[PDB]
RNA sequence: CUGAUAACUUACAGGACGCUUUGGCUUCAUUGCUUUUCAGGUGAACUGCCGAGUAGGUAG
């Protein structure tokens, strides 16, 4: 029972990633006026580079599919002709269900993090006694990652700038109702909902 | 002896060309370096070959 | 004038500038760093150098030798221009010393210009020199920010005038040696960026290595180490900083070069008039205007030196 | 098993052969030759003229 | 508008039998390839939390 409103991106030179992190923005500012976590992300045209010019908003609702879509920010993007917002068509039986699964690994894979990570386990280690050496602590020599698509969002209550970085793939298309999260999703903590693409 | 045809510009000129060579040195850590050979020393000079 | 078969044999001798982690146990590892690659869904390598946590401060080692390769051609093919260049080299070493070369490069090897960018965000970085032949004490250079600026600064009569001479004395005697193994120490912010010397890869961001202890570790390059010593043209038309000793004063940053053949600066334009400057450099007096700052940019030239032949 | 540089055997020949210092006025040692080349000097002394 | 105008070469077939290329041999004396080299991330993908954990997750 679900519908879909693709927003695809006109202005034939642009970041597709400074869009869709944008589109993620505004959706992360809905759903804190309205405590709900309903709403998907599915990206139709995810390639290798440079994922797509448009990104829906898969739902059940189609109440607060259409509430969260009308905030202003997609509205003003409307008359300067940036957007082009669909009209909540319906989702067809046999489709393609792909899965957009923010990793968080990878984060914690950049020397920052890796730091970060001693530093906790430094903390942490008051199951006193031997002051572990961060000496037996030393990156591998060689990291072969994929794919995970980088989105530059960043945080309202800090002036930090973080990265979503979020991976695709595709199998088992139904569990959950729906289940998603505050981003959209297809990982947190309790789930792998898929997305009808 | 003059100057070329002005493809030798001041840009042109700042542009870096690469070599390829082969690089031997000391391996840090190293005591010192041994270099062997032999050489032994005859009588052919007594006589001619041909 | 340029005999078709003329070459010189380099006088300044830079090595690999190997990096250690030297801990809170004042105990050294080499300094390892990190290869990520982006294997694409259905190459470009990536490398990451940092401090690791915990570390005490980065030891930075390597060693350079001045001799007296300056002093006659390697090949001269020409027994008219040899004895023009040896008595071009001894003309200026009797009219003008050695000091001015001697200090400008003695002066990158004791402020630590051979780091390039690690001493950027950098708290605390000291110098120390194991000259040869030396008889007494390792030549001690503590922070090189506060305490050591100008030139005044290192003339510190301490042991400056004692490592000055001994570069004048290689330059100036035949089979003249000076060897100095140098050893910086730099205390950087926690978990900090290295930055070594990059392999070309003619087409993102491959580290220049070696092996120690049976683990690869980054250099920052040999010819690299060598183009920081060697920044001390500063005579070229005008002026605006130090350039690295060329034959057409090349600037790398932005992409033109000074000393351009149209100039009459370049090396090949002031090195034919070699006949002129021995009757400037024997009548008094020399002006220090363009004439000395030509025959330091000559001899600058004669300390690096290729191939000088048509 | 593992490739290491040589120095040659015929280089370390002219090293122990570079005895020659008898040729017209006498400066340095040449390697021993029919025409005495100087390969620093591009120059041949010892030149069937002499 | 042709040395013009027209034009059925056909039918059948057994190359076979035999064979020893051989012996002999010294390619050698001498040798210097070398000189000089900058690959380049202005800051930027952070701070936590859960977890026995260089495991695996997690908010903004």
């Amino acid at each position: 029972k679900w519908y879909y409103k693709t927003i695809t991106f006109l202005p034939e030179l642009c970041n597709n990633e400074s869009l869709a992190a944008k589109c993620l923005r505004v959706l992360h500012g809905f759903n804190y006026q309205y405590e709900t976590r309903n709403i998907g992300v599915s990206f139709p045209l995810w390639c290798d580079a440079t994922v797509g010019k448009k990104i829906s908003f898969v739902s059940k609702n189609k109440i607060e599919l259409d509430l969260l879509l009308k905030q202003h920010y997609f509205v003003q993007m409307e008359q300067l002709q940036y957007f082009h917002i669909s009209n909540t068509v319906l989702v067809p039986e046999d489709c393609t269900y792909v899965s957009f699964r923010r990793c968080q690994s990878i984060d914690k894979l950049t020397a920052a993090g890796l730091a970060r990570k001693i530093r906790r386990l430094e903390k942490r280690a008051l199951s006193r006694g031997e002051a572990f050496d961060p000496s037996s602590f030393a990156q591998k020599e060689h990291t072969a990652i994929a794919h995970y698509h980088s989105l530059g969002e960043s945080s309202k209550q800090t002036n930090r700038n973080f990265r979503l970085n979020i991976r695709m793939l595709s199998e088992q298309p139904r569990e959950g109702n729906s289940i998603f999260s505050s981003y959209g999703l297809a990982n947190s903590e309790n789930s792998f909902q898929p997305v009808p693409l | 002896s003059g100057q070329p045809i002005k493809s030798a510009t001041a840009e042109a000129l700042a542009q870096g060309n690469p070599h390829q060579v082969d690089f031997c040195h000391v391996p840090y850590g190293a005591s010192h370096i041994e270099c062997s050979f032999s050489v032994s020393f005859s009588s052919e000079l007594r006589q001619p070959y041909k | 004038k340029l005999p078709t078969n003329l070459a010189y044999e380099r006088s300044i001798d830079p090595s690999d500038v190997c990096f250690f982690v030297v801990w809170p146990d004042d105990r050294k590892t080499p300094l390892t760093y990190n290869s990520r690659t982006l294997l694409g869904q259905m190459p470009h390598q990536v490398d990451f150098c940092h401090v690791p946590y915990g570390a005490s401060h980065i030891e930075c080692s390597f060693s350079v030798s001045f001799s007296s390769e300056l002093r006659q051609p390697y090949k001269c093919n020409s027994s008219k221009v040899k004895q023009t260049l040896v008595q071009l080299v001894e003309l200026y070493e009797t009219k003008i010393g050695w000091t001015e070369l001697a200090t400008r490069y003695l002066m990158n090897i004791c402020n630590g210009k051979w780091l390039w960018k690690n001493t950027r965000k950098a708290y605390c970085w000291n110098i120390v020199l194991t000259p040869w032949p030396w008889n007494g004490e390792k030549v001690g250079f503590e922070d090189i920010r506060t305490n050591y600026t100008s030139r005044q600064d290192f003339k510190n009569n301490k042991n400056w005038s004692a490592i000055v001479e001994m570069i004048k004395t290689a330059f100036s005697s035949t089979d003249g040696l000076a060897i100095f193994e140098v050893r910086a120490t730099l205390h950087l912010p926690t978990n900090a960026m290295v930055r070594p010397s990059q392999v070309f890869t003619e087409k993102s961001r491959v580290f220049q290595s070696t092996t120690i202890d049976g683990e690869r570790s980054p250099i920052l390059g040999a010819f690299k180490t060598g183009a920081a010593i060697a920044t001390i043209d500063d005579w070229y038309p005008e002026a605006t900083e130090p350039l690295r000793v060329g034959r057409f004063g090349v600037h790398r940053e932005d992409v033109t070069c000074y000393r351009h053949p149209s100039t009459g600066k370049d090396f090949f334009s002031i090195l034919q008039q070699a006949e002129h400057y021995i009757e400037v450099l024997s009548a008094n007096k020399t002006p220090a205007q363009e004439t000395i700052n030509d025959m330091h940019f000559l001899m600058a030239n004669l300390i690096k030196g290729g191939m000088f032949q048509h």
